């Protein structure tokens, strides 16, 4: 496949892993008695590494002579768990939170003292506009062609240069 | 306040405990439209149902008898399996298809108030008190509008239920008269 | 009569496309103006309206047309006619691309900035009105065949999109799939 | 108690209350939905 | 001298054989040039191809490789014809 | 030029506040003096301060 990579379900150096992996905690696991406390935590912590090497070998990863799952990030469809489809949640709730920051010091700057309420919050406030970022695709985009987002250049003060 | 009832006799009964006490005056528009509705979708199911019963089918009125086109689905095995048991025989793509046209017109019934949709509002028009009066204004070539004209419409639409329901019934079980 | 009957007589732009490049002073001349975005449409719509008709006139069998030049290649889809005509008659696909290359650099040479109002030409306006059509007509009819073409311009370029979109997407567009 | 609560609403203390309430979110996330190193689950 | 302003350069940026010129004599020329850049690397491409003849480096002909040092030639003239339009000659 | 308590936009560009705007407090009617128009902000400057002297080709006012 790409980059001459094997899937994780048929690559031989993935397999071995897997039982060293477990075969490592079972020889741990020989040093104490069935019922005890560091028993039930081993057989335990042995479920969990099993559950973790079976999801990737159903996963749809691909592997390499080293044995370990790869990413792919040129853009493909097929490999979108890896990169996209989490790539797209992240700027969801990335931009949510910076939307919401600047609706904060927006609305507190009209006011005798808008630096009281940076370090003491007015939560009631706050509280309402945190929730208000769910739709921010739309409310970045009125703004924008609006002339609510960008500030003209006669506002800003600049460096004696330029 | 409702529109004419039994020519012969009448007699309005159950309509003042739900337009009155239970509802209003908004009910009774809502039920009239709800029977005429009815009332049409009868009368078109009993004329199909007669059509089906009598014979003239494509292959016995027009040149072309192949409905499937594909599914090798043929008019005349459709009319040699009776009329219920032709309904289940048809393919999946022309049933997405007329349940696509009801929809369509369902939707209109729902968006187009009077002339135009309406694109700013809370609900939709119809979904409003007296949304569906029970006239979508269809009139190609409208002869008359008038006082007699709605009461045979009504009439000839409860006549129509009445009939394809006694239909269907004969055809699934013993009924009780003659047809 | 207007070109909005379909959207309520008034002009429709969601997403205010139009209105960006006027909307701030951040990007001074990157967003086209209104001559071009006009220019754009009427070509997309021209060349959607040739393109429609002619993966409908190869067609074979179906609904169909069928209909073939002889001494042409026979190729059953659209999606490489191209490739195998490019192929076979270099001297008629050279004539043809050569010709599409002049009319179409011609359009903007003579005339001023197109991405900037400055052009001096009604968008649109090739100088293909060789029928002496608009010189013979009147007003209220030259403005009217003018919307006859944007609006079927318009329905063409969404015809060009549902072909699109049924190759790339099995299930994209049911119509088609009982069509064929 | 209204001064308790001008108190509750500085800066450090909203930040840390925040936090607390936002590790533990993915804590708890990483507790049922393990080794997650992709949406394959 | 140099710098212009407006839509359009002012016919001196040309130099003095080019100002002189038609802008429909110049443009003939670009696509005269043209026509020569594609047809020689066609040939040289065939060259390329054919057995025997690219035998150390024999493809690579003269004539050829002008046409292809004619391309960029081809492009100044159709710019240079366009200046030419626009100064109105 | 400004009244007392017009809101002006500073045009000096060794300025701190150079683009932005504030307000006039008072105005020197003398014209011996060369920077008559005490300016006030609501910001601070880096060394803490919070006004200055202006003269009135300067300062730009907003509506
Ligand atoms: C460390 C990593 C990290 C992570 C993973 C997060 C994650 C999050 N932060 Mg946080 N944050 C962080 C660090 C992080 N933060 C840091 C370092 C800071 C600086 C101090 C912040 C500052 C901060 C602020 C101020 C805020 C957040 C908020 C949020 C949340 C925005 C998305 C959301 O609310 O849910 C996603 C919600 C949805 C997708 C709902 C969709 C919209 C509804 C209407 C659809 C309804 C669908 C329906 C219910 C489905 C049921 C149907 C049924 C049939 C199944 C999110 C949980 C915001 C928040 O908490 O929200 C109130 C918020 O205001 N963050
Ligand atoms: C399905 C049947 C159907 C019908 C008949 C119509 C008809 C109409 N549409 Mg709608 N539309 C439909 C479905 C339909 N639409 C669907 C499925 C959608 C997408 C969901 C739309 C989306 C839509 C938009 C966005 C717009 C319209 C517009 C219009 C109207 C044109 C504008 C106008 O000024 O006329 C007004 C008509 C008159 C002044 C004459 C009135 C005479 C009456 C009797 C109407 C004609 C009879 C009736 C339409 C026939 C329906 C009966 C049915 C059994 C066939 C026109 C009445 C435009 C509009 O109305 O607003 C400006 C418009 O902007 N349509
Ligand atoms: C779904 C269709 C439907 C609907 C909505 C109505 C609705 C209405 N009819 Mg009606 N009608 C129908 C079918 C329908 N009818 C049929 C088939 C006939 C022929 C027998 C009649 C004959 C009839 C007469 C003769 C008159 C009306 C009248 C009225 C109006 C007042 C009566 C009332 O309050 O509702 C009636 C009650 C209901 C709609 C309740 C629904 C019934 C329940 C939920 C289920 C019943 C199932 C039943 C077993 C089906 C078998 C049929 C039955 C005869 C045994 C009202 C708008 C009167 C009118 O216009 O105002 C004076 C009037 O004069 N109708
Ligand atoms: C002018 C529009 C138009 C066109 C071109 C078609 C074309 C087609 N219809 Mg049709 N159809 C239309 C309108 C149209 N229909 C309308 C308005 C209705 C009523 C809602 C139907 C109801 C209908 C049914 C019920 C069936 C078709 C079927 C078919 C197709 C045969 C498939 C092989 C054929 C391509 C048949 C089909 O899809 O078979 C697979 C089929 O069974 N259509
Ligand atoms: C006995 C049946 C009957 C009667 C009296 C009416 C009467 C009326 N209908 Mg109507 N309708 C009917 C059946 C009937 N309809 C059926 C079955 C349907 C479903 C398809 C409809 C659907 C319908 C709509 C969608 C609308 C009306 C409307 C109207 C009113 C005015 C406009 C109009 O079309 O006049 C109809 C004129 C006549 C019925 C007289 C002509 C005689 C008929 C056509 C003979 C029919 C024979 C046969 C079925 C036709 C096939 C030809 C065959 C002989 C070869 C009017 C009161 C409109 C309305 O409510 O506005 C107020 C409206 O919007 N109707
Ligand atoms: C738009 C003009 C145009 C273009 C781009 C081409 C291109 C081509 N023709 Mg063609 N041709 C044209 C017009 C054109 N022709 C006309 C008008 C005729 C007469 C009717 C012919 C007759 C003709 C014949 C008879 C044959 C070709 C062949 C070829 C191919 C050359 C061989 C090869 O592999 O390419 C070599 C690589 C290149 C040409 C690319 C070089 C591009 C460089 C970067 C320079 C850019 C070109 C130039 C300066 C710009 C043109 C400007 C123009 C828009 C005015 C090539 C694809 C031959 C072939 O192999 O068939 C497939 C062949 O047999 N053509
Ligand atoms: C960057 C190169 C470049 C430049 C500056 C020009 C400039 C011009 N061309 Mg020309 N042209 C070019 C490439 C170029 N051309 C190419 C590659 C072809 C195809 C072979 C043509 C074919 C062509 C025709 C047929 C005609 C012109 C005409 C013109 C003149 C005005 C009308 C116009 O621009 O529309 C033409 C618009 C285009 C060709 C758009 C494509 C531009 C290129 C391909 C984009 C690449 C630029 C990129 C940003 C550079 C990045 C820098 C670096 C990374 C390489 C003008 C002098 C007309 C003329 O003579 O004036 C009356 C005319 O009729 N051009
Ligand atoms: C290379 C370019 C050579 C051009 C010569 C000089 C041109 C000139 O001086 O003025 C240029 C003239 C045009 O004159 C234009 O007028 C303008 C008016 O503002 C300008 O002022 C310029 O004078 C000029 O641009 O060119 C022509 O009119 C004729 C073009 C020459 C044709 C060359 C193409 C040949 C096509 C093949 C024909 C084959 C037909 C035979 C088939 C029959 C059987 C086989
Ligand atoms: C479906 C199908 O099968 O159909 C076929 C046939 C069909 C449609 C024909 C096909 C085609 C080929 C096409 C479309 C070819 C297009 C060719 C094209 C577009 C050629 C433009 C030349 C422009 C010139 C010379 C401009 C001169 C301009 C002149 C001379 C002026 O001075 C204009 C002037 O204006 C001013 C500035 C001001 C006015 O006051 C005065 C006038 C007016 C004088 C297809 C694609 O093959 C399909
Ligand atoms: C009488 C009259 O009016 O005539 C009319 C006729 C007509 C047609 C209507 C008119 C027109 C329009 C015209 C003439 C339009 C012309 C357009 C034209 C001619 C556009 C060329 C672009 C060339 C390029 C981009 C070259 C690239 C070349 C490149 C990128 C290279 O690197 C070449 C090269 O790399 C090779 C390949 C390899 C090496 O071996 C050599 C090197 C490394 C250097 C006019 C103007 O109205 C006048």
């Amino acid at each position: 496949d790409i980059s001459g990579l094997t899937p994780c379900k048929e690559s031989k150096q993935f397999a071995k892993r897997e039982k060293q992996a477990l075969k490592k905690l079972q020889a741990s696991l020989k040093l104490y008695a069935d019922d005890s406390a560091p028993a039930l935590a081993i057989k335990a912590t042995m479920e969990k590494t099993k559950k973790r090497f079976d999801n990737y070998g159903k996963y749809g990863l691909l592997c390499g002579s080293d044995g370990l799952p790869h990413l792919i990030v040129s853009g493909d469809q097929r490999h979108w768990g890896e990169f996209i489809t989490p790539g797209i949640l992240f700027l969801y709730i990335a931009g949510w939170i910076g939307w919401v920051g600047r609706s904060y010091l927006i609305a507190i700057r009209d006011e005798k003292k808008p630096t009281q309420k940076e370090i003491i919050i007015d939560v009631p406030l706050a509280s309402r506009l945190l929730f208000r970022g769910f739709s921010w695709p739309v409310a970045a985009y009125r703004e924008l062609l609006n002339g609510e987002l960008v500030d003209a250049a006669a506002a800003a003060a600049a460096a004696a240069a330029a | 306040t409702p529109l004419g009832g039994e020519p012969v006799f009448i007699g309005e009964n159950y309509w003042d405990k739900l337009t009155l006490e239970y509802g209003s005056e908004a009910t009774g528009t809502y039920l009239r439209a709800a029977e005429l509705k009815h009332g049409r979708s009868a009368m078109l199911a009993v004329t199909g149902f007669a059509f089906h019963k009598l014979g003239l089918t494509l292959n016995n009125i027009s040149p072309h008898e192949y409905l499937s086109i594909r599914d090798n689905i043929k008019f005349a095995d459709l009319a040699a399996m009776s009329p219920i048991e032709a309904v289940k025989h048809i393919p999946a793509e022309g049933m997405a298809q007329i349940f696509a046209a009801i929809a369509a017109v369902e939707i209109y019934e729902l968006t187009h108030r009077n002339g135009k949709l309406a694109y700013d509002e809370s609900v939709a028009p119809g979904l409003q008190p007296g949304g569906l009066t029970g006239d979508l204004g269809w009139n190609p070539l409208n002869i008359k509008v008038t006082d007699r004209r709605r009461l045979s419409e009504l009439q000839n639409g409860r006549a129509a239920m009445f009939a394809i329901s006694a239909w269907v019934a004969a055809e699934a079980i013993p009924g009780s008269v003659p047809i | 009569a207007t070109g909005f009957e379909e959207v309520g007589g008034k002009p429709w732009d969601p997403l205010s496309l139009g209105k960006l490049e006027d909307a701030n002073d951040t990007f001074p001349n990157m967003f086209p103006k209104s001559q071009y975005l006009q220019e754009s449409e009427i070509k997309h719509g021209r060349m959607s309206m040739l393109a429609w008709t002619g993966v409908w006139a190869t067609h074979v069998g179906g609904m169909g047309l069928g209909m073939h030049i002889p001494g042409m290649p026979v190729e059953s889809d659209w999606t490489k006619a191209l490739g195998v005509f490019a192929a076979e008659q270099p001297a008629l696909f050279g004539a043809i691309l050569l010709f599409i290359s002049i009319a179409e650099g011609e359009s903007v040479g003579h005339s001023g900035d197109n991405w900037r109002n400055m052009s001096t030409k009604e968008p649109g306006n090739l100088g293909f009105d060789w029928m002496g059509l608009t010189r013979k007509l009147s007003e209220e009819q030259v403005a009217r065949y003018k919307i006859v073409e944007l609006k079927n311009g318009r329905a063409a370029m969404i015809a060009m999109a549902s072909l699109f979109a049924m190759e790339a997407i099995p299930g994209s567009v049911p119509i088609m799939n009982v069509f064929n | 108690m209204r001064d308790l609560k001008t108190y509750l609403s500085v800066a450090p203390v909203a930040s840390t209350l925040w936090f607390a309430a936002l590790a533990g979110l993915l804590i708890e996330i990483n507790r049922l939905f393990p080794d997650a190193l992709t949406f394959p689950f | 001298d140099m710098t212009w302003e407006g839509e359009y350069p002012p016919s001196k940026v040309l130099g003095p054989i080019m100002s002189k010129m038609p802008s429909g004599l110049l443009g003939l020329i670009s696509i005269a040039c043209a026509a020569v850049c594609v047809y020689s690397i066609a040939q040289s491409g065939v060259l390329q191809q054919q057995p025997g003849a690219y035998e150390n480096g024999s493809w690579v002909k003269w004539y050829y490789v002008l046409g292809s040092f004619g391309g960029p030639l081809a492009w100044g003239t159709h710019v240079a014809s366009w200046i030419q339009r626009k100064n109105g000659m | 030029g400004p009244k007392r308590g017009a809101k002006v936009k500073i045009l000096r560009k060794e300025s701190y506040w150079y683009k932005g705007t504030g307000s006039v407090v008072a105005v020197d009617q003398d014209p011996n003096t060369r920077y008559p128009v005490v300016v006030r902000f609501n910001k601070v400057n880096y060394a803490n301060v919070s006004t200055n002297n202006y003269a009135l080709d300067e300062i730009q006012e907003v509506e």
